[PDB]
RNA sequence: AUGAUUAGAGGGACCUAUUCUCAAACUUUAAAUGUGCAAACAAACCGUGCCUUAGCCAACUGCAAGGCCGGAAAGAAAAGAAUUAGAGGCACCAAGUGGGCCUUCUUCGGUAAGCGGAGCAGGCGAUGCGGAAUGAACCGC
RNA sequence: GGCUGGGGCGGCAUAUCUGUUACACGACAACGCAGGUGUCCUAAGGCGAGCUCAGUGGGAACAGAAAUCUCACGUAGAACACAAGCGUAAAAGCUUGCUUGAUUAACGAUUUCCAGUACGAAUCGAGACUGCGAAAGCAAGGCCAGCGAUCCUUUGCGAAGAA
RNA sequence: GAGUACGACCACACUUGAGUGAAAACACCAUAUCCCGUCCGAUUUGUGAAGUUAAGCACUCACAGGCUCAGUUAGUACUGAGGUCAGUGAUGACUCGGGAACCCUGAGUGCCGUACUCC
């Protein structure tokens, strides 16, 4: 980076991959953001206006402002003994709504779905047991390493 | 030479199937589709209007992820019903659905007979919009919009049902752009078939051979949609009555074959 | 004399030497003066009536405990 | 089996070409109207030459499209300045056809002391019926390969009537 | 693909398929090390709960928001399924410093340099002590 | 004046923009590499519609390697004021139509550089009056370099009428 | 089992050469008073329905090109941590760990919604 411009750093970061070129699909004009949720902050090169700036590019955070054609984003950019907590203002065409929280909230779904389950039981699933634990092995097969003479002409190719 | 060649199909980016098919115009929809993002899910419907030659499609289309989804749907050929039997496809019948389309939807969605809108047809530009009419946008398709096309003609079909499309009397036919008004008479003769009922006159074996035939008279014919127009806002839902592949070793058993057959020529 | 020196050398460990202060809580500063103001009225409109209501169960709680004894 | 793919001419479009614009030129847009009766659309130039003296957007040539009954009838009129004969050489890979016709005047029109005496060059389009489907806006696609016009097609179909040909 | 590039063959140049050899300012593909967030107490999850709106809509008890009132809460199971010499957070006032240098690894200019210039870190500077006979910086500490 | 492998002479690394160095977030030096900036545009701005480009191949009076017509192919090999990168094919390119969103915009917020100061440039908004479009929608210049404190000078708004 | 209208993912869908297509559709098509638009009703626009599956579209096919997934390439290249390790060096192996890419082989050749309709 010579010329510390605006957009100075990137011919990559904001190029689009090989043959998935084009404009944005209709699939991310009908989602919809509300305020509170969890994004995935990822510039869209194909629409000039409105794209984060190249530290964004990549970051999640929590949403804030709508705006008819505008979202608002919260991302925690770290500074020199601190950490900012940033305000950015992007077309939504640069957002994806993330899926960061989700194994979690899955985990408390299949939890109270298991509570109401014992509730008056059903009884339950079993318990999965570890690896780790034991046992006897009874190979079906049984063979033998060696290093052999041949091994080493197939490293010298040619 | 050859530019198909090899290295081109492998770099070739393929533009999306609707576009193969020539079927959607997808910098339009794609507009047509969006939304305030401050209004979330608001349920936004589009009437799309499709002349296939020898019919005619009139949908109410909300547009969801998964696929888009049709409230009610009308055709011109379900217009005999109601007493239309000849030129399904013309600007009369074209205002004909979408006038179906737009009183049917309104019993679909339960308004009924909240909104019903000019039963008269005297034809005549007014502004869209105490409570507000049900709306919905013009999906034009590929057309050209040139002023009198008949995707313009179920515009006003739908507008006289009630339900309230934003447009301008712009290219409804009958108007002049030298000045800026309409002429509701030029527009309603277009409506009730006129312009059809001076051109039989004026033919009387291929032309029009259905036509004369089944005997009409063009002076019955400003008459015959008008009963139809006031049977389609009676009744809105009468309608008209009533190689295996190749498997895996196949296509490779066949190949081995064919080559050892030639290969014992020699 | 050279005097135009730049260097990145002892920083990040000055920089993590009171530490880096992780971020502020969402609940802590909202403060939405953005912001789509349409929305922001509507919700000060609502946030005036939950006050006289919230404070209206300030005396309905007055009576009721007197009320009680 | 061939119900609908009997050959037809589509189109036979005229092109006078003139290095020059000014007179000659709108003089030529003259000898068009009076023949093939359509009032003419003037090519410009697309770039300069200085060997060939035109330069950029300069209106070199005055060229016009004729269909249906008026290029039949107009066709025999041309083609018979050649006798029905022509080479070979001259049929496109595309079923196409060309004729030089030097003389405007053999073709029929009285002459004026003001336009003079032009070339004009006749060019027709031979295509069977079907072939809407790489034209129109919606659904457009391929007219695929069985359909299209050979150039031996349109040989036959020139030796069909008003026969002859040589090599 | 873009840009370099050697040779023969097949159908003088061409055309076709290969071939030898490359790229900091080329790339289909694409690591290791990294980097953003999330992982249960102002939160989230659940409800034919209710109130409020000059927000959305052809709806209307749907969606937005601030609440209120109930529900449950391995306080986060099982699956290798965390650990901590983990008191978090805020503030006032002020000094010195703002010539650095050395090293593993990455690294640019130079034939090179005990040369000049950077990256991630660790040191000397400011610090001895034990060791490499001796050495600022190496080794152990 | 200054920077400066002593100073001088030269240069501009002094304000700056794209690619690379730069080590797959961001950040990163040199008188490191390869180029730019101080402008230009009432259209080269705004919008709707129609179209497809560079090139190749067959054919057509003169007419040829090269003029214009016609057909086929054509993933952008063209173009977009300019350096470079990125992006774009029923367009963001080309042709054409109507236009002045290149105005005003209540002291809104935010990004970039960063001390999280200003300037420059930019993003998201709310209000006014509008433009083009059947409509949804698009537009507060031409995305992103093309620029300016205190003081001083200078122009515009604070028409008339009423209380 | 299909068609049409709208579509989502956007080649397993494309490209080329063949083959076959019940009904209904789709389309090609016939035409140019009227609305409308051009040099040309070609595109387009308005009227309609005599003809054909010829073409588009749907389907099948090809030891087809491409593309999708999995193998192999290969625990090789590379790489985080380590040495008072080897080597004059260039570099390399080793130790605790992560671990590729093309060619090459085999297998696949669209799928999923709403609405109306055909047997």
């Amino acid at each position: 980076v010579h010329s510390y411009g605006y957009k100075s750093g990137t011919r990559h970061l904001f190029a689009k991959k090989f043959r998935k070129h084009g404009a944005p699909s209709v699939s991310t004009i009908l989602t919809n953001i509300k305020v509170g949720d969890y994004v995935d902050v990822v510039a869209d090169s194909a629409v000039r206006e409105g794209m984060p700036h190249k530290y964004y590019h990549g970051r999640t955070g929590i949403v804030w402002n709508v705006t008819p054609r505008g979202v608002g984003v919260i991302i925690n950019k770290p500074v020199r003994t601190r950490t900012l907590r940033k305000r950015i203002c992007v077309r939504f065409e640069h957002v994806r709504k993330s899926r960061c929280q989700e194994a979690f909230k899955a985990k408390e779904h299949q939890f109270q779905a298991y509570l109401a389950a014992k509730k008056a039981g059903k009884a339950l699933p079993p318990l999965k047991k570890s690896s780790r634990m034991g046992g006897i092995v009874r190979p079906k097969n049984v063979e033998v390493l060696a290093r052999r003479v041949a091994d080493y002409e197939a490293m010298v190719p040619y | 030479k050859v530019v198909k060649n090899k290295a081109y199909f492998k770099r070739f980016q393929v533009k999306y199937r609707r576009r193969r098919e020539g079927k959607t115009d997808y910098h339009a929809r794609r507009q047509m589709v969006l939304q305030d993002k401050t209004k979330f899910g608001s349920p936004k419907y589009r009437l799309v209007v499709r002349i296939t030659n020898k019919d005619i499609i009139a949908q109410i289309v909300q547009a969801k992820i998964v696929g888009d989804e049709v409230v009610m749907a009308a055709y011109a050929h379900e217009l005999p019903a109601f007493g239309i039997e000849h030129g399904l496809t013309n600007y009369a019948a074209a205002y004909a659905t979408g006038l179906l389309l737009a009183r049917r939807t309104l019993a679909k969605l339960g308004i009924a007979d909240k909104f019903q809108g000019a039963k008269e047809a005297d034809g005549s530009y007014s502004a869209v919009r105490e409570r507000f009419p049900f709306k919905a946008i013009l999906d034009v398709g590929l057309a050209r919009t040139t002023t009198g096309a008949r995707v313009f003609g179920v515009l006003k079909g739908a507008v006289d049902g009630g339900m309230a499309v934003p447009h301008r009397p712009n290219r409804f036919p009958g108007y002049n752009k030298e000045k800026s008004s309409l002429d509701a008479k030029v527009h309603r003769d277009r409506i009730f078939g006129k312009h059809v009922a001076e051109y039989l006159k004026q033919v009387k074996c291929v032309q029009f051979s259905r036509y004369m035939a089944a005997k009409v008279l063009p002076e019955s014919i400003e008459g015959m949609y008008k009963k139809a127009h006031a049977a389609i806002r009676a009744d809105p839902s009468k309608s008209l009555p009533k190689t295996k592949k190749l498997s895996g070793a196949e296509k490779r058993a066949a190949a081995k074959a064919k080559v050892a057959a030639i290969r014992e020529r020699l | 004399a050279k005097s135009k020196n730049h260097t990145n050398h002892n920083q990040s460990s000055k920089n993590h030497r009171n530490g880096i202060k992780g971020p502020v809580p969402l609940h802590l500063h909202n403060s939405k003066r953005g912001s789509w103001l349409p929305a922001l009225v509507n919700a000060r409109r609502v946030r005036k009536h939950n006050q006289k209501a919230a404070l209206k169960k300030r005396r309905e709680r007055i009576a009721a405990f007197a009320a009680k004894n | 089996a061939n119900p609908m793919r009997e050959i037809v001419v589509k189109k036979l479009c005229i092109n006078i070409c003139v290095g020059e614009s000014g007179d000659r030129l709108t003089r030529a847009s003259k000898v068009l109207e009076q023949l093939c009766e359509q009032t003419p659309v003037l090519s410009r130039a697309r770039l300069t030459v200085r060997t060939f003296g035109i330069r950029r957007n300069e209106k070199i040539a005055v060229h016009c499209t004729v269909r249906g009954k008026k290029a039949e009838e107009l066709l025999e009129k041309g083609l018979k300045v050649k006798e029905f004969e022509l080479k070979s050489y001259n049929f496109s890979d595309t079923g196409s056809f060309g004729f030089g016709i030097d003389e405007h005047i053999d073709l029929g029109i009285k002459y004026d002391p003001s336009t003079g005496i032009y070339g004009m060059d006749f060019y027709v389009v031979l295509g069977r019926r079907g072939e809407r489907v790489a034209h129109r806006k919606r659904k457009c696609s391929r007219v695929g390969h069985s359909h299209h016009v050979t150039k031996e097609e349109a040989m036959k179909w020139f030796e069909k009537v008003h026969d002859g040909i040589i090599f």
